[PDB]
């Protein structure tokens, strides 16, 4: 689809086989979703934002789902405030920004 | 890892 | 343009006459820049993300081209960590997501 930004560029997602909301956003390296389990190992990381860093669980190679399109990648799990999907899974769908 |  | 999602979307832009590189992002609603002095009348506001929240001066219907595309409208000033074009101007220049 070709997603206009009047408004929060929302979507669905599958993963750990359950339904989320998440924010497509091209300022985000890593996709970072609020706190939730998920299956397998998971190793402590920290990432930052515009307000400073936090401590996130990464778990690797975990399934996702975007709108209907498959991908595979690194899923960081913390105290983010909206659920996001960035360029390593933007990547995998083909997602590019166009004007 | 930046996340904006 | 098109611009693919593999590295970080950074892109030149043209405000209070400076050139400047900045983040096309998605995920942000609001345009933040880094510390600058620009002229005019602003209010304090608070935006967050991960991490938390940062203080910021809000100045409204400043100019601002995005590779050659012209836009105006509002932009916050503060110790964001790099500069970041949101929705509100990306609307401007006709910014879509496509996958």
């Amino acid at each position: 689809p070709q997603i206009t930004l009047w408004k929060r560029p929302l979507v669905t997602i599958r993963i750990g086989g359950q339904l989320k909301e998440a924010l497509l956003d091209t300022g985000a390296d890593d996709t970072v979703l609020e706190e939730m389990n998920l299956p397998g190992k998971w190793k402590p990381k920290m990432i930052g934002g515009i307000g400073g860093f936090i401590k996130v669980r990464q778990y690797d190679q975990i399934p996702v789902e975007i709108c209907g399109h498959k991908a595979i990648g690194t899923v960081l799990v913390g105290p983010t405030p909206v659920n996001i999907i960035g360029r390593n899974l933007l990547t995998q769908i083909g997602c590019t920004l166009n004007f | 890892a930046r996340v904006l």
